[PDB]
RNA sequence: UAAAUCGAGAG
DNA sequence: TCATACGCCTCTCTGCTTATCGGTAG
DNA sequence: CTACCGATAAGCAGATCTCTCGATTGCGTATGA
């Protein structure tokens, strides 16, 4: 499932306590592997026993929403498979969509469902949220794992890159969740990469990334972006401008462990790391989080040739060789389904949940508690302390 | 001209706010008012008046 | 027009009244004369070498055949290399060296005449690091020019500059004018428009166009060149031919009341507020914004 | 470095490139190396009409070394490509009045 | 962004669209529109890519615009020259047309952009992905249903009725000329004699009238109804009428309608309704 | 809204005429010797470049809807007067567009003999990057049906394409309606504030 | 190694610095260290030409079509 | 509101007696003014007039 | 007119007119797989690390084959050699590092 | 819903021929038009009332809250 | 009885 | 153990206005 | 020589008809229960 993908896709979130233990004391690994929603039940009290069924008739008439409970265990983990705790953890009542697999009516012929008060031939696609029916509308977006070229005004205006020109990818992770990167141009012949990891926006030279995703050579880039087109004068002077503007700027990068060593201590507060991350691992990790997505992790050489092709189609562009993609155009566009916008909510409120809990054990670590991380019991107060309400 | 915001919800408008956009009081209280003793509703066409 | 006194009018133009004795030859000529012509519109392409075998730039410009362009643009090879060897490489050195500044943060030259080579030594010693220049001087056909540089500097485009520069060269140009074509008399008027507003260099061309007849599109330069009134008519008149285009009649008291109301400081006003100020009731300002 | 299982081949049969055209033959997988544009192999047609690097057994045979002459680039390249057929509508019951 | 595009052949009702603000943004999807909701099975595409001509793109020493660049999904597989680019895209489609290639899904969208002078940049384009865009169109060969997208479509030619398919040129038709309208466009009776600024108020319109929301309002308690207490099946209406089962949902009536200057009290839009009829119920509703 | 058979014979054999018409346009904009054939490919390489810029496309527009027009108001003034079946004052259509009672010539013209071209912006139909101006339609087709021109009637009823073109021109002109009225407030706020 | 005006490592496949920056009748790869002297290529040429939509002119359309 | 966006206010309940009856006896439930169509050129409810007509016949 | 599917040759894949002195040398690898094999390519010299793979995204599904062809004869030898991408490292260049973490 | 008892445009009852209506058409192989002769509508305006009717009385009759399902 | 935001509409 | 008060928690136009690089007299 | 005076280059601020419905309203935290 997309949720189940969410979650193992999302990674572990790793926090320390102040106890010595080479970083700080203990470890703790706290992730998310299964994430499950149940079909909307009653207890009818306390009564429980074999717990009762709810219908959106029912739902319709007591003017409250229809929603199944939402479950997700946590991988407490201490000092890396010391010690795991798993626990499963409620996290109230997701509102459910009629006529769905997790609805009581998935199946139900127009005989039932007349006698379940619902209609001949009602269809879902819908949720009851405080009685009210409500709906998911469906977006329209840029077209997924296409490089485009585009020009637009403003980009120069009011751009880190001097240039019209650019090619935009709008990459998406196996989980669906949308990655973008701009692969902007500079009139003094250099191309510069951008994508947004948080609200804000990030700049970096593309050659830097180039080199950063496979241990490659000058040598390799030319013949990437320059196939058999020696005779290109105009390609050949925008490569060597490039590659001379790479050397210049960072003459200590000759190799790829130290540009993804320059890429992590460069993203190191942002992309939150513990002090256990080392420099190589958490640029590995921003390269795997941010450039080239929807080839997810392992394909780093993949990542590179697709760069190389964004490279070339864009001074192909610039050349005047390929006109410019419409980005209004339903020929490069898309829909947002509705319920893939539930997804990502659903994991980015997961990741939320997380960093909730971590950020109150590190309220614990800042105040003073007993903090012992293998103990079930300072478990479930931290996890009795963070607010839980996903479904709300 | 008021500093400090880090999420917040809605930033409280000051007295200079409640005078001066089209939703201010001038363009919606002195040059034109709620009126008394008015009526609408839709018109149907009528040859004999 | 009437909402935001634009002196900066996307087209502005002039109506150019041409006496009735000068017939459409002389008259295209004349409008040949008049229009303005850039560098770029002559130039076929140009073919920059590089080599540091110290870095030098051979820059070949390859021009337009002479019997249709002296033709066309009426623009003769004697103006060609008087405006190239003073202004192009004067343009291109200046453009060249800006580029440093940043960074740091057809054959038969060989067989060559006297008066020539005087000229090739005088362009070296006035511009900065050339060391070459020759021109077509029996056909306007090509100028060749090197452009020795040090080798210290990196890699230059030299075609993307040298694009922007013969694109902004100006061969002959008369200020504020862009082009003159001779549309086709509404009713018995031969008249002369253009795609830009300069009312002095027509006044010298008084054989040609009846100076009298002026009348401009736009209204900033009529009023800073004969006044106020001529700024309300012709305010006036750019009110009304708009909605007479639309086969809207609109009586002349109400164009006339907003051009007397928008020139009654004797200056090219607005309805906006930087047009609002000089009023002696505040509350009316402070009502509108 | 050696990983898991990738064995260093103990001999090599030689390769022969002295005494001469050197052609590549980019054969699909489906198509029987054993047995052997219009040609017919198997039960299919297919079109058949410095980018790498050789490599040729030393006189030890057991190692690689860059074939040469006194470099030695393949003379010819081949690409056998797999091809379908694509018959022509028949417009007589496809252009219904 | 408003303007029509004719790309929207097919996925957008040229119609639905609902006049004012809105317009031309908020437009609706054609009827025959299905939206991929799975990543279909691209394990066994590239594999048949390789034997079809498709050199390794590990070891290929190619780019630009020269060659055709073969992708699945965004992944560079291979290249290619540009005429078999071509063949393999007519191979593919054939193979994914009929039913005997296994690894080759229906759902596939083959998105081929031919070499032109200054046009879109070259190169096979294979989509799988969710979130597509598909249409049911008829592959002239095999006459068998086929699924193209908006990518892939303008591209293609694509006959709308079979008597126009010409010789050499048209490699699809369009099973009928209505599946590019939507629902409420498609229910309009005799469409094609309006003018469209008329089609499209009331494709707004039919949304707005007072018809029957449901049977179980029993057991509902929306805020607001709005019932037609006596609704009628239309004595004229499209062959779709009745496939979406719209009958059980009847959103107004049959009237004996009178094209005269009579009455003297309609002349702008206004119009008379019989007094008598209105006694006997016509048009009422709580 | 009807006509008579002669009525409807001057039509078809007027509309007749109308199929060349495209394809000398094209051959005149490109330069190219006219009587050529409309699939040279001296004449597709020029579209090409005519559909790759914006100046040369929009002349092309404009002398095939000039070719057009005419026709269509050859069509028209041999047609509409007289060729319907029932004449003035007994037409109550032509009656309401000769009195300006409702509705006028044009509307009388595009019921009963011919709908026109249709005119987004003074301009043909859009074209996709194919040289396509429908999936229906040739790439660089020279064809005045395939620019917009329907041939049709709102009394025979429009094809497909024909119905894809005019919903075009419709969305244009609602999409023109709505924001002027909007674009005229501001100025007559102006106005008025300051000459109240 | 060399195609225009950039010289490549034949080793390893770096960009050489440029020899006219260098301290003479040698440069050396700065990853393999290798030797590699300043003769066997000092042409360095490249020819390069202006679009065709570069320079938009009336005679432009002329000469053409 | 008509299936072709024929909009319009009812403007009098028009007794039957004042109604225009036919030959046949059939006094129409709705009249709408003629001068409505050559603007907006709904030609397809004159043809759905007739053919409701024949179909209901 | 025989093949030869037991290993004799493979085809490397550097860059363009990648040139190594004579005296440098290969070595092959060969997982225990059934049909289409991975191979590795190692080697070595005094300052530089030579090193080449097999994708297996493409290898398994087609063959590449070398061989001979008389002038006056049609008599073909048939060679096959699988297609190694592979990557050049400097041997002093191989171990440069940097510090783990920055402070 | 159920059927009108008179029609609209004249008067004349059709309340008491939904039922005679839907026997014809079931028991006997009548057309519709064949149908309605017989049970007595001639106009058009008392045809289109039987004809078109929909009856959505029946649908209606499912949901009853005063007997168990 | 309020006030703001968003959404759906009419002319 | 655990609830309500306190503390916050990304693609349009016109000017005007300030700062900074050139010039002239004294 | 050097201060008063201009002539851009950049940033800054202010703009871009009425009427009817419906829905909604924050986390975050920290101590007395
Ligand atoms: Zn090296
Ligand atoms: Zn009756």
């Amino acid at each position: 499932g997309l949720l189940n993908l969410g979650v193992k896709d999302i990674g572990e979130k790793v926090i320390f306590d102040g106890k010595p233990s080479g970083y700080l004391g203990n470890k703790l690994s706290v992730s998310v592997e299964q994430v499950s929603i149940a079909k909307p039940m009653s207890n009818d009290g306390v009564s429980s026993a074999v717990e009762r069924k709810v219908y959106p008739s029912e739902s319709r008439q007591r003017l409250t929403s229809y929603r199944g409970k939402l479950l997700l265990k946590l991988k407490w983990s201490v000092n890396n498979g010391e010690e795991n705790l798993f626990e499963v953890r409620d996290c109230g009542g997701l509102p459910v969509m009629l006529q769905s697999n997790r609805c009581h009516l998935n199946k139900m012929s127009p005989y039932e469902l007349v006698q379940h008060k619902e209609e001949s031939d009602e269809i879902g696609g819908y949720f009851i949220v405080n009685g009210i029916e409500k709906l998911i509308r469906m977006l329209i977006v840029q077209r997924r794992n296409h490089p485009m070229a585009i020009i637009r005004p403003s980009f120069a205006n009011r751009g880190a890159s001097y240039s019209h020109y650019g090619i935009q990818i709008r990459s998406v992770r196996p989980d669906q969740t949308s990655q973008t990167n701009v692969l902007h141009y500079l009139n003094d012949g250099q191309v510069t990469f951008r994508f947004s990891w948080r609200k804000n926006e990030y700049l970096v030279p593309v050659v830097m990334i180039l080199k950063a995703l496979c241990h490659t050579s000058d040598r390799e880039i030319f013949d990437g972006i320059i196939g058999n087109d020696v005779k290109d004068s105009f390609l050949t002077d925008r490569l060597e401008l490039l590659l001379r503007g790479f050397k210049k700027r960072y003459p200590h990068l000759q190799n790829r462990t130290q540009v993804l060593q320059y890429l992590g201590d460069k993203f190191r507060v942002v992309f939150q790391a513990s002090p256990d991350q080392s420099d190589l691992e958490v640029g590995q990790e921003v390269l795997d989080r941010i450039v080239l997505v929807h080839l997810g992790k392992d394909g780093s050489q993949d990542k590179f040739r697709m760069l190389l092709f964004m490279i070339r189609k864009l001074y192909s562009l610039v050349a005047g060789e390929c006109s410019p993609d419409n980005p209004d155009a339903t020929q490069h566009q898309e829909v947002l389904l509705g319920g893939f916008l539930y997804g990502m909510i659903l994991k980015e409120k997961i990741d939320e949940y997380l960093q909730n809990i971590i950020a109150q054990v590190r309220m614990d670590i800042n105040r003073g508690m007993a903090i012992n991380f293998k103990d079930k019991r300072y478990m479930s107060r931290v996890l009795m302390r963070v607010n839980e309400n996903i479904g709300s | 001209k008021a500093q400090g915001r880090t999420s917040g919800k809605v930033p409280i408008p000051g007295v200079k706010q409640a005078l001066e956009k089209k939703e201010g009081l001038f363009r919606k209280h002195m040059m034109g008012k709620r009126v008394n003793y008015a009526a609408r509703s839709v018109i149907s066409p009528d040859p004999n008046i | 027009i009437v909402m935001t006194a634009s002196a900066a009018i996307k087209t502005p133009q002039m109506t150019l009244p041409i006496w009735n004795d000068v017939s459409d030859e002389q008259a295209d000529t004349f409008c040949k004369s008049i229009s303005k012509v850039l560098l770029s519109e002559v130039i076929d392409k140009v073919i920059v070498t590089e080599t540091t075998g110290a870095r030098s730039y051979v820059i070949h410009m390859r021009f337009f055949d002479n019997n249709e362009y002296s033709e066309e643009y009426d623009v003769s090879k004697e103006e060609l290399q008087n405006v190239i060897s003073n202004q192009f490489i004067h343009l291109l050195e200046a453009a060249i060296v800006k580029e440093i500044k940043k960074q740091k943060r057809v054959e038969a030259n060989n067989n060559m005449n006297k008066v020539q080579r005087d000229r090739q030594s005088a362009i070296i010693s006035h511009h900065r690091f050339i060391t070459k220049y020759n021109f077509d001087d029996e056909s306007g056909k090509w100028c060749e020019f090197k452009l020795e540089l040090a080798a210290d500097t990196e890699k230059l485009l030299m075609v993307n500059i040298v694009e922007e520069i013969c694109r902004k060269s100006i061969i002959r140009q008369i200020p504020h004018i862009d082009r003159c074509v001779h549309p086709e008399p509404e009713n018995g008027k031969r008249v002369l428009v253009t795609e830009g507003v300069n009312f002095q260099a027509m006044w010298d061309q008084e054989a040609f166009i009846d100076v009298d007849g002026i009348t401009s599109n736009d209204v900033a330069a009529v009023l800073k060149t004969y006044g106020v009134e001529a700024a309300r008519n012709t305010i006036v008149n750019e009110i009304n031919n708009v909605f007479s285009r639309y086969a809207i009649s609109v009586s002349f008291r109400h164009l006339d009341l907003i051009a007397d109301m928008m020139t009654r400081q004797g200056t090219y006003l607005a309805f906006n507020r930087q047009g609002m100020e000089t009023s002696t009731s505040s509350f009316m300002k402070m009502s509108y914004e | 470095s050696i990983p898991d299982g990738f064995k260093k081949c103990k001999h090599l049969k030689n390769f022969p490139l002295n005494g001469q055209q050197v052609w590549l033959i980019k054969f699909p997988s489906n198509v029987d190396i054993s047995k052997l544009t219009t040609m017919t192999i198997d039960k299919h047609d297919y079109k058949i009409m410095s980018n790498m690097t050789l490599l040729v057994p030393s006189e030890s045979k057991e190692s690689l070394k860059i074939a040469s002459t006194a470099p030695l680039q393949f003379d010819k390249v081949f690409s056998v490509s797999e091809t379908a057929k694509i018959p022509a509508i028949d417009y007589s019951k496809v252009r219904v009045p | 962004v408003r303007k029509l595009l004719p790309e929207s052949w097919g996925f957008l009702c040229p119609v639905h669209t609902p006049d004012g603000s809105p317009c031309g943004l908020l437009n609706h999807f054609a009827h025959k529109c299905r939206i991929s909701t799975q990543q279909s099975d691209v394990s066994r595409i590239p594999s048949i890519l390789y034997s079809l001509g498709v050199a390794p793109a590990s070891h290929t020493f190619a780019a630009g615009p020269s060659l055709c660049c073969v992708q699945i999904d965004g992944k560079i597989i291979g290249w290619v020259s540009h005429e078999q680019g071509k063949i393999i895209a007519d191979t593919l489609r054939y193979w994914k047309v009929e039913g005997k290639t296994p690894g080759l899904p229906i759902d596939l969208e083959i998105g081929y952009v031919p070499p032109s002078t200054r046009g879109q940049y070259p190169g096979l384009y294979l989509f799988g992905g969710h979130s597509r865009m598909l249409r049911p169109v008829r592959y002239l060969p095999l006459d068998k249903e086929d699924i193209v997208g908006p990518f892939e479509q303008v591209y293609m030619n694509i006959a709308v009725t079979p008597q126009e398919i010409q010789n050499n040129v048209h490699t699809h038709v369009e099973f009928t000329p209505t599946n590019i309208l939507s629902i409420l466009a498609n229910l309009t009776p005799f469409s094609d004699f309006n003018q469209s600024p008329r089609n499209m108020y009331q494709c707004q319109m039919g949304k707005q009238t007072m018809g029957t929301p449901g049977v179980a309002l029993c057991h509902r308690s929306d805020n607001k109804l709005y019932r037609l207490q006596t609704g009628q099946t239309p004595i004229v209406k499209a062959n779709l009428y009745d496939d979406y089962g719209m009958d059980n949902f009847p959103n107004g009536f049959n009237a004996v309608v009178a094209v005269i200057s009579y009455t003297g009290y309609d002349m702008d839009d206004a119009m008379i309704i019989n007094k008598s009829a209105d006694e006997r119920g016509f048009g009422y509703g709580t | 809204l009807r006509l008579t058979a002669e009525g409807n014979k001057w039509r078809t054999d007027i509309l007749k005429t109308s199929v060349d018409t495209g394809r000398e346009a094209a051959a005149e904009v490109t330069n190219l010797d006219k009587d050529t054939p409309a699939d040279d490919p001296e004449l597709l390489k020029r579209l090409q470049e005519i559909l790759r810029d914006n100046n040369k496309s929009g002349i092309l527009d404009a002398v095939t809807s000039s070719k057009v027009n005419a026709i269509t108001s050859q069509v028209v003034s041999k047609c509409v007067p007289d060729g319907t079946m029932k004449k003035f004052p007994c037409n109550s259509m032509q009656a309401m567009a000769l009195s300006g009672a409702k509705g006028s010539n044009v509307n009388v013209s595009q019921i009963m003999c011919l709908l026109g071209q249709q005119a987004l912006e003074g301009r043909r139909v859009p074209v996709m990057v194919s040289g396509k101006t429908l999936p229906s339609f040739k790439p660089y087709e020279t064809d005045a049906m395939a620019g917009g021109y329907v041939k049709g009637r709102f009394y025979s009823g429009i094809k497909p394409q024909e119905y894809y073109f005019h919903c075009m021109a419709g969305r244009e002109g609602l999409i023109d309606t709505a924001v002027k009225t909007s674009r005229s407030g501001y100025l007559q706020r102006c106005l008025t504030k300051q000459l109240e | 190694s060399v195609v225009g005006s950039l010289i490549f490592c034949l080793d390893c496949g770096d960009l050489l610095e440029n020899p006219n920056a260098v301290l003479g009748s040698n440069v050396e790869c700065s990853q393999c260290k290798a030797i590699y002297p300043k003769s066997q290529f000092s042409n360095l040429k490249v020819v390069t030409t202006t679009a065709d939509d570069a320079f938009p002119s009336s005679l432009r359309a002329k000469k053409s079509v | 509101s008509s299936r072709h966006g024929q909009k319009g206010v009812c403007s009098r309940k028009w007794p039957t007696i004042d109604m225009p009856f036919s030959e046949t006896g059939i006094q129409p439930d709705i009249i709408i003014n003629p001068h409505a169509f050559p603007s907006r050129m709904t030609i397809g409810m004159f043809v759905e007039s007739l053919a409701g007509k024949a179909g209901a016949l | 007119e025989s093949v030869q599917d037991q290993p004799s040759v493979a085809v490397g894949s550097f860059f363009k007119g990648f040139r190594a002195p004579s005296d440098t040398t290969f070595d092959l690898y060969k997982k225990k797989k059934s049909e289409k094999d991975e191979f590795v390519l190692h080697g070595e010299n005094e300052r530089l690390e030579y090193e080449g793979y097999t994708d297996s995204s493409s290898q398994a599904s087609n063959q590449y084959v070398v061989g001979l062809f008389n002038p006056e004869k049609k008599s073909i030898q048939l060679y096959k050699a699988p297609v190694l991408v592979s990557k050049v490292v400097s041997k002093s260049s191989k171990n440069l590092r940097g510090p783990k973490i920055k402070s | 819903m159920i059927v009108p008892v008179r029609c609209f445009s004249c008067g004349k009852v059709v309340g008491d021929k939904w039922e005679s209506y839907l026997n014809l058409l079931q028991e006997d192989e009548l057309d519709e038009g064949t149908a309605l002769s017989r049970l007595g509508l001639k106009r058009y305006c008392c045809r289109r009332m039987i004809l078109t009717h929909v009856d959505l009385i029946e649908k209606f009759l499912r949901y009853n809250p005063l007997e168990k399902r």
